[PDB]
């Protein structure tokens, strides 16, 4: 019950230097200074810190400073507060086909420093530019081939806006011919927090990491379904327990029981194990190219796609037919079929849907008939809510 | 010699006492008074060098009286070779007043080594392509530097970037760390009843 | 039974060698659209045995088209490109390596092909060094080789007290003396007061 | 009623089997537990 | 040369003095009196805080790793051969110059013949200046060397079937839509036949025709273009008992 | 050489001794696994 | 079952709010703890001992900490008392004793 | 009910029995991964 209050509570910049001498004793954030204080204070491992920490520290001696695609960045002078930076890479389209990494690092304010490793250098293209998402070039550079396996450094100019939104820088290696141009793209997110409230928030996320046993980036993925701006709520813990209700009452694993909590399919990966979203479309890639979500319009009715790389990649990554992928978009929808644009948000909730015949042991045909018979039969499980 | 033939055949009680002619943690008493030093072998106190030339052969011994600090470690491993065979001898007996014996065997193995370096370790490489640290050059770099090391050179002070930055780093040993890990396995096991 | 719509039987149908005239033939993408239908009515075991097959038959295609056109004139069969880009294609898919591992085999039958002297005009020179006279014993795989730099850095772990280069006549009668099941106190000074 | 009578004449036959089982594993452990004799001892002592 | 390896040999040693005294599991430990080697501060100030950074086995950064050994062996191997040479390493294998020594490419299990289909495929595809598809699309059709044409999407759709339907029992049943189903293309599912091999094997040959057609199916004209019994057996590779 | 071979025999004697008993705890564990064996038998009768 | 599981979860409950408020200083870990109030905080429920027992392993543990001067300041005159220069041969153990 | 637990007891009697050709292959490989000993190698240099 106490526990419950730790984590219950909101945390304002008025109530800040309050819940720190309620939470930790004295005020002034340096009250760990190393990460096995910060280990021997909770006990953690290494492993198990660096889900939740990698401060700036020693970046002289490597070339990525990510570690589980995360990294926090305190700033000093900025009026004796020591506010942090939290950035988190979320690694989208064509990132593994074509590069190493791909890092996003603050200098300054608003002052950047793009770091990527290509992977498998493209000699006849010369054009490198680099937008975020089809809005504007931020940098592009004329005649410039950049080598494989080579850590390059590009000083990049992103406003506060761009950043704490959602950016997704976009690698574009062109060439000056009309013929193809090569995308890789990778998205970044910042979070801006004082020292105070910062060690507050790791507080209760790592309270809960060690109530729960639950992965720092499931609960960040349960806080992003429900919430922004990381408010750990009542809401959060009952949908918590409902992942590890479901992973536990069916058999079904950790983002299975996600997308069933009205999560989205993850494309969180890591050097350790790949992400839902590759393990799903891209074990096998199919033939030879890969799989992204991008916004392409396709009618999912199973004669008028001509798609079939897309649509392919669905059945076999949903164990559906044509007809049956269309049934399958028609229960989320309530029998209709509106615009499949194939984004992730389409992704998951044509793959609820497969998970709700799965875990029940119904075929998506049998699910079809129970649903018409059901009181849900034209109701649509796109517009649900996470109680409905 | 006769420290390993007296494990080899478990007797115990001389193995520790043909030991401690070595080496004592607890100190020596010369003359009924404890004495500073905790060798009993001089050339091991000061690091005497028997032997110049010491890689002329794959010899770990002439290495090791190059420097009779890895005698030193020997001996310390030595003696926690006898401290494992001790706890494990107790601790095959499956008797709760041997219970204690091998716990008590493996806490005093685990405070002669100390603390395990956990975060004091790396994690930490600068990833170059294999032509990067295959370079001639940077090998060259870093035997110059190494004579001018030796040399003492007054340190140049004109800061320049680490042109030696694609090196290998240097290892802590298996054998160590293997003890650290088969002490924290036994106190796991004794912990509960395995 | 295949796993599809019965339009993706009609698209396979119309996939027919020799049919009625004024039908087109097949382009590479409508055998590709059919190839995607057919794999995608597959399980998992099914399409890994898939991948397997399509690895094993693309590489007796473009091996052969390789050695066919670009590649040395010398190349004439599989087992030759084996010997020319250092991997063999004729390995089947269930063998698994990793890349570092793969590279670390390529150069070391680089190097066996490079002292017998079975490629174009080897540097002689380049023969006599200090890593290829070591070449034979230690420098051949990873593991002597990690054996020599482990012994170099620890020495350590390979001291044994019983055997070592140079010991004396005496420090080996005592060995002899000493070298029984049954060691009393009263052998082991015997022993080391004879 | 014979049938019952056949499962206890087998249970005899096992707890035999495991009499002699025992018989020798302290045979065995015995002899395991002294790693020489006293005349083995002492041929080493006359051979030395 | 006796000056310069006494001075390696010395170099290393102290190398050795220096780091065998800054391990970090001897730091903690109880009355084993090591005195540092009165040179750690000067091998940290020359060699920036190397003596400082310590790795645990197993990693991609140590001095003992297979990509140390790795390293070691380019070093040593890449002097054989002149670098104008075509048994150069850079020139055979210009990728295992430009192999990044991450932690991954030392641990991750992947396949032999899935290294050796990427070389090939690259040098392929560097040669012809294409993409992948462009390569299969014209390996699909080329009819210069034996085993080959090669029609991947037909290869990998004539093994789903064989997968699905072994024995082709669906022919056998359903009859009445196996009226619709060519038995040459049946032949073609069942082994492998391409498309442009169907048509290598369809087309009629007349002597008005075949010297365009030994152009289409080899190359040159002049009829000695094998000259014995192995370049046949070879070119399609076939046995002497099957030749 | 009379005395180096002597020795000889004596370490040729106690090595044949450490034979014996190694060969000893193989019996030893094979009485041991047996035994459990039959009293697992018993179980399994007591169920019937 | 229930008593067992408490009791593994008081040690840790009870030994945090230890080393965190009175303790001495030194004191940072559990094995720390152990080292210093000469039981095991970290046993499972399982395992038994007598109390003579288990104040002849704490004392055991305490000369052996002693004598490798593991300790703050141990008194060197005593280190040479008979007891303990006929401690690791027969006084370790009570058996050999 | 009883039948499903005669089956239970029936498979501990045989892991109890893969229990001991554990042990057996464990002792005749560490005996033969060792051809000789230290004493027989150096009653092999005595005769020598």
């Amino acid at each position: 019950p106490e526990l419950y209050q730790i984590l219950v509570e909101e945390i304002t910049p008025e109530n800040s230097t309050e819940l720190m001498k309620k939470n930790f004793g004295t005020d002034d954030v340096l009250i760990f200074k190393s990460y096995a204080s910060l280990a021997r204070y909770y006990d953690l491992s290494y492993d198990e810190l660096s889900l939740f920490v990698n401060l700036s520290f020693g970046k002289k001696n490597t070339n990525q400073q990510y570690k589980n695609e995360q990294l926090i960045t305190l700033v000093n002078d900025g009026n004796d507060t020591a506010t942090a930076r939290l950035i988190k890479r979320t690694r989208k389209d064509f990132y593994d086909s074509h590069l190493n990494y791909a890092e996003l690092i603050p200098i300054k304010e608003n002052e950047y420093k793009y770091n990527f490793s290509v992977k498998k250098t493209e000699p006849d293209h010369l054009d490198f530019r680099l937008q975020n998402g089809d809005k504007e070039y931020i940098y592009q550079d004329k005649n410039f081939v950049p080598i494989a396996n080579t850590h390059y450094s590009i000083p990049i100019k992103l406003t506060t806006e761009q950043i704490t939104n959602g950016i997704t820088l976009r690698l574009w290696r062109v060439k000056p011919n009309p013929s193809d141009a090569i995308n890789a793209n990778a998205h970044f997110k910042m979070m801006e927090f004082p020292g105070d409230i910062f060690l507050l928030k790791l507080n209760k996320a790592i309270r809960l990491y060690k109530a729960t046993g639950i992965s720092p980036e499931d609960i960040w993925q349960v806080i992003e379904s429900i919430y922004d701006d990381l408010t750990i709520d009542s809401n959060v813990l009952g949908k918590l327990f409902y992942v590890q209700y479901y992973m536990q009452h069916y058999n079904i694993s950790v983002s299975d029981a996600l997308v069933l909590c009205h999560s989205d399919i993850s494309q969180y990966s890591t050097k350790q194990q790949p992400s839902h979203f590759t393990m799903l479309f891209n074990t096998p890639l199919l033939n030879g190219q890969e799989f992204s979500a991008d916004n392409t319009k396709l009618d999912l009715t199973p004669g008028e796609s001509k798609n079939h790389f897309y649509l392919g990649i669905m059945k076999r990554a949903f164990r559906v037919n044509d007809t049956e992928l269309y049934t399958l978009w028609k229960l989320a929808n309530g029998g209709t079929n509106p615009e499949f644009m194939c984004s992730i948000e389409n992704l998951s909730l044509l793959y609820r849907v497969r998970l709700l015949a799965d875990i029940h042991h119904l075929t998506v045909n049998e699910l079809s008939m129970l649903l018409s018979v059901s009181p849900y039969v034209n109701t649509k499980i796109a517009l649900f809510s996470d109680t409905a | 010699m006769v420290f390993q033939r007296l494990l080899q055949e478990q007797n115990f009680t001389e193995s520790t006492r043909w030991l401690r002619y070595i080496w004592n943690p607890a100190g020596y008493s010369v003359q009924g008074e404890m004495q500073d030093y905790y060798w009993n072998v001089r050339p091991l106190e000061e690091d005497t060098s028997w032997n110049a030339n010491p890689l002329d052969s794959v010899d770990p011994d002439a290495v090791a009286q190059h420097d009779p600090m890895h005698y030193k470690v020997a001996t310390f491993m030595k003696m926690l070779d006898l401290l494992i065979t001790r706890g494990d001898s107790a601790y095959r007996q499956l008797e709760r007043d041997t219970l204690n014996e091998a716990k008590m065997w493996y806490v005093q193995a685990l405070t002669l080594l100390g603390d395990e370096p956990y975060f004091s370790l790396d994690n930490d490489w600068s990833e170059p392509r294999l032509e990067e640290a295959a370079s001639q050059t940077m090998r060259h770099h870093y035997q110059h530097k190494m004579l001018q090391l030796r040399q003492r050179a007054a340190l140049p002070t004109k800061r320049t970037a680490n042109s030696l930055t694609a090196l290998f780093l240097p290892q802590i040993n298996k054998k160590l760390q293997g003890y650290w890990q088969t002490l924290t396995q036994r106190l796991y096991n004794l912990r509960h009843n395995l | 039974t295949l796993g599809i719509t019965p339009d993706g039987v009609a698209a396979l149908i119309k996939l027919k060698y020799v049919g009625e005239p004024e039908t087109p033939m097949p382009t590479f993408d409508d055998w590709q659209a059919a190839s995607t239908l057919l794999q995608a009515g597959l399980n998992s075991q099914q399409s890994d045995q898939l991948q397997a097959w399509l690895d094993e038959a693309t590489t007796t295609a473009a091996s052969a088209y390789y050695i066919k056109n670009g590649a040395p004139q010398q190349i004439k069969s599989r087992d030759e490109l084996y010997s020319y880009l250092l991997i063999d294609n004729q390995v089947s898919a269930q063998v698994k390596t990793t890349r570092v591992a793969e590279a670390i085999a390529s150069i070391q039958l680089y190097v066996n092909r490079a002292l017998n002297n079975v490629e174009g005009k080897v540097s002689k020179p380049v023969k006599t060094r200090q890593f290829f006279c070591d070449w034979e014993t230690y420098n051949r795989r990873y593991s002597t080789w990690a054996g020599v730099s482990e012994l170099a850095y620890y020495p350590e772990n390979y001291i044994d007290p019983t055997i070592r280069i140079g010991q004396t006549g005496m420090m080996n009668n005592l060995l002899q003396q000493l070298s029984q099941s049954q060691l009393n106190i009263d052998t082991v000074e015997d022993s080391f007061k004879n | 009623d014979k049938v019952m009578a056949e499962i206890d004449a087998d249970k005899l036959a096992l707890q035999e089997s495991r009499h002699g089982a025992q018989s020798r594993f302290d045979s065995f452990n015995t002899l395991y537990d002294e790693d020489v004799n006293a005349g083995e001892k002492q041929a080493m002592d006359l051979y030395l | 040369y006796q000056q310069a390896h006494q001075e390696s040999k010395q170099n290393k040693l102290e190398e050795l003095r220096i780091l065998s005294r800054a391990n970090p599991q001897l730091a903690n430990i109880t009355n084993l009196n090591i005195t540092p080697s009165t040179l750690n501060n000067s091998y940290n100030s020359w060699f920036y805080g190397r003596a400082h950074r310590f790795v645990k086995p197993g990693s991609i950064a140590s001095i003992f790793s297979p990509a140390a050994y790795l390293t070691e062996l380019y070093r040593e191997a890449k002097d054989f051969h002149p670098d104008n040479s075509q048994y150069h390493l850079n020139k055979r294998r210009p990728d295992i110059a430009s192999l990044a020594l991450t932690q991954n490419n030392m641990d991750e299990e992947i396949s032999t013949l899935s290294l050796s289909n990427e070389l090939l495929l690259h040098n392929i595809q560097t040669l012809e200046k294409t993409d992948y598809n462009g390569v299969m699309k014209m390996l699909s059709t080329y009819r210069q060397t034996g085993m080959t044409p090669y029609h991947l999407p037909y290869e990998s759709a004539r093994q789903a079937i064989l997968l699905q339907d072994k024995n082709l029992t669906a022919f056998s049943r359903n009859t009445d839509v196996a009226e619709l189903m060519d038995p040459t293309s049946l032949l073609a599912i069942k082994t492998d036949i391409s498309p442009e091999l169907y048509q290598i094997l369809v087309e009629e040959i007349t002597p008005e025709n075949s010297t365009e057609l030994m152009k289409k199916n080899f190359g040159t004209d002049d009829v000695l273009i094998f000259k014995s019994y192995a370049s046949l057996a070879r070119y399609y590779d076939l046995s002497y008992d099957e030749l | 050489a009379s005395a180096t071979r002597i020795a000889a025999d004596k370490i040729s004697q106690s090595e044949i001794y450490r034979r014996r008993r190694q060969e000893w705890e193989i019996q030893r564990n094979n009485a041991e696994a047996e035994i459990k064996q039959i009293d697992a038998q018993l179980a399994t009768l007591a169920v019937r």
